């Protein structure tokens, strides 16, 4: 028995060892209570405004759309404290942890932005934070490791499997299964077992709510489409949620195409995987014929995960949202374009969303369209990676 | 019915069960088969057998590493079913349980999975990442194919959960010794007497205690506390890991250990 629906159509659920069910039920109950609690809401709002810096800007980028009929805005989550949208929901989950009387946080991270958000929130609110991170990601997202450690978090490299985000997720969940009495698992995306996909959406939905208000102010109408990258699903569902009932507004999610879908080296399960059960949920997965979970690949550590949140699988299935893929090379071109023509250095994750918007414009340059791209984070963490690639060229 | 017969026999002789776990195909198919023959000859009452899975989230490093060894030998679920046929052909009466992760059961069809289990002569399936709340299609398919679905009774089980586990499960009830993941070094606790007695009250399948059971003393303590027996995995797997380079010494050490663990179940 749960208070809220654990499923989105076929997708979702609570596929965890029995030991963890009380913890998930306790978290669900605390969330439902908090959502009705004006004092909780006021605390959360205060942190978002005065600590994190919400609301974030909506920037019109009128060099990159020159000569076309596309108008493009960027929702500037890169300006949030910590440098990505991850900060929004970590502040809410940290308050839930305190509400439940927990003193310790476990988190996984890939890009290191969720890790940094977890560390900063733990420093502010007086929690002991330990963060699992794949060893390959420790190397390719090294600036974030330094930031986490300076803020007092323990960062634990994971050498198992692909040594990337999936492997960090595995270790975090194994830890929680033994530590849940004292530790809250601060899952960093809209995936995993119920109630996480629901909590993460509700604590990210200010992205879309602000976007709506801002675009109505500037343009007097809703966007033709909103576009967001999809690693596990949080920044995309945060952008989409407030528009789901606005049927004219396209919702486009961008999965990592890696070296190309045809190579098998990608992270695009929604469109190229098969429903399975893993990481506490029934969702599209990259899996072998026999049902082993495959290793994903992306140039972007934050998108490098072989599954996706169940609400995106649902929105796809009913045709309310469309999902596409962008390759490493496409993402790199969009990264370079934004740096040189708008003076914004985007996260490589966010560069996937931008690359698809640029393709929408370039493919049909006389199509009138008003687009919003969620610029989910800044690219400081990626500058060494990108430099080394452009140099090798 | 292999479990029913086993527990009746053990009851008549006033003994507990000792049930080893190993990963199928670790460290290879042929050696795995010989390992399992040794466990049985040394006095195992039943077997728990793991099908290698890419991401075993209820398992600590020892059994993670067993999975990796099996994959390095190229073991697939299909080969596991080949192995199970060979084991059942040699050993007609011993209860055989599988430890499964959900995706391997759900992959290309729940019903088809339990049908393959029945065809090969498996007796029970424990799906580690399916709680009772998600269990309906699994337990229904299991019962349709005369397979016992195994459920977990955790240390902090409430009354509602005890009632569900007693109603839905068959074969044996898995009495979890502690929170956390599998591992020999993390010992855990004595069978909560209150859980043992409540499961009996509700006519649950007999309880086997597992997680962190690594010594004869702990086996004796489980039976004294009223459990029908005990499961040991990591302790067994550690003997495999330690002796990879000497398969003869591996079997001798497994025999000695299993013999002692079984003796402790007679206490
Ligand atoms: O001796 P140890 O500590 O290695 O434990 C042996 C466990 N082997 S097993 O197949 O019974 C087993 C049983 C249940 C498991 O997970 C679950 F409880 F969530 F369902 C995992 C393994
Ligand atoms: C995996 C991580 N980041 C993902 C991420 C993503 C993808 O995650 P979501 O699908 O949950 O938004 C998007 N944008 C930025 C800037 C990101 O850092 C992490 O920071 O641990
Ligand atoms: C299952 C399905 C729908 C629900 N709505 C509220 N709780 C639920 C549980
Ligand atoms: C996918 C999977 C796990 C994640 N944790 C934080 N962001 C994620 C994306
Ligand atoms: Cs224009
Ligand atoms: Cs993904």
């Amino acid at each position: 028995t749960t208070l809220l629906n654990p499923y989105f159509g076929e997708f979702g659920g609570m596929y965890v060892p029995q030991i963890l069910m009380p913890a998930l039920n306790q978290l669900e109950e605390a969330f439902v209570s908090a959502q009705k609690d004006p004092e909780f809401q006021a605390q959360f709002a205060d942190l978002l405004k005065n600590y994190a810096g919400r609301p974030t800007a909506l920037t019109k980028c009128q060099n990159i759309t020159a000569g076309t009929r596309t108008t493009l805005y960027l929702k500037r989550e890169d300006l949030l404290h910590g440098g990505a949208h991850k900060t929004n929901q970590v502040l809410g989950q940290a308050l839930l942890a305190k509400r439940m009387g927990k003193s310790e946080i476990i988190a996984e991270t890939g890009a290191g932005q969720h890790g940094v958000a977890s560390a900063l929130a733990s420093a502010l609110l007086g929690l002991k934070c330990r963060i699992y991170m794949g060893a390959k990601d420790v190397e390719r997202q090294s600036p974030n490791v330094f930031r986490m450690r300076l803020m007092g978090a323990e960062v634990i490299p994971v050498h198992s499997g692909s040594a990337t985000l999936k492997d960090a997720c595995n270790e975090a969940l194994r830890d929680w299964s033994g530590s849940y009495e004292t530790a809250h698992y601060m899952l960093g995306t809209a995936a995993g077992p119920h109630p996480y996909p629901t909590i993460v959406r509700e604590f990210q939905r200010m992205i879309g709510e602000e976007t709506k208000a801002q675009i109505l102010d500037k343009e007097g109408r809703l966007p033709d489409a909103v576009i967001a990258c999809v690693g596990g699903g949080s920044n995309a569902i945060g952008m989409f949620a407030d528009f789901i009932n606005d049927t004219s507004v396209g919702l486009i999610g961008v999965e990592p195409g890696g070296h190309g879908i045809e190579t098998g080296e990608h992270g695009a399960p929604l469109k190229h995987g098969r429903v399975g059960i893993y990481f506490g949920m029934k969702a599209p997965m990259m899996q072998t014929a026999d049902g082993q979970i495959e290793e994903s690949y992306s140039i972007s550590a934050g998108l490098d995960f072989p599954s996706v949140g169940p609400q995106h699988a649902y929105l796809n299935s009913i045709g309310r949202a469309d999902y596409v893929s962008i390759t490493d090379d496409e993402a790199l071109e969009a990264f370079k374009t934004l740096c040189r023509h708008e003076g914004i250095i985007p996260a490589l994750e966010s560069s996937h969303a931008l690359a698809h918007a640029l393709k929408m414009m370039r493919e049909q340059p006389e199509k009138e369209q008003l687009l919003v791209v969620n610029l989910s984070g800044r690219g400081d963490k990626d500058i060494f990676t990108v430099h080394d690639i452009l140099k090798a060229r | 019915e292999r479990y029913e017969n086993l527990f009746a026999q053990l009851n008549d002789r006033r003994e507990g069960a000792f049930v080893p776990f190993v990963t199928l195909g670790d460290p290879g198919i042929e050696q795995s088969l010989k390992i399992i023959d040794t466990l049985i000859d040394a006095g195992a009452d039943a077997l728990e057998l793991g099908v290698p899975f890419s991401d075993p989230l209820a398992d600590g490093p020892t059994i993670q590493n067993a999975n990796l060894r099996a994959f390095a030998a190229g073991v697939t679920p299909a080969q596991c079913f080949e192995m199970l046929a060979l084991i059942r052909e040699k050993h007609p009466t011993i209860p055989i349980g599988l430890l499964m992760y959900a995706n391997l059961v759900f992959n290309n069809g729940i019903d088809a999975f339990y049908a393959r289990c029945e065809q090969v002569g498996v007796d029970s399936v424990l799906v580690a990442d399916v709680p009772v709340e998600e269990s309906a299609p699994f337990r229904q398919a299991a019962l349709r194919h005369n397979i016992a679905p195994i459920f977990i009774c955790p240390p902090n089980a409430d009354d509602d959960l005890l009632r569900q586990v007693a109603s839905y499960g068959r074969g044996y009830t898995y009495l979890l010794s502690r929170s956390g993941v599998t591992g020999a070094e993390n010992r855990g606790a004595l069978p909560l007497h209150h859980l043992i007695e409540k499961l009996k009250e509700y006519h649950a399948a007999p309880a086997l205690q597992g997680f962190g059971i690594s010594s004869p003393e702990q086996v004796s303590a489980a039976v004294r506390a009223g459990a029908a027996g005990a499961i040991s995995g990591s302790a067994i797997v550690k003997i495999i890991e330690k002796n990879l380079a000497s398969p003869k010494q591996m079997l001798a050490e497994l025999r000695s250990f299993v013999s002692a663990m079984k003796a402790a179940s007679r206490a």
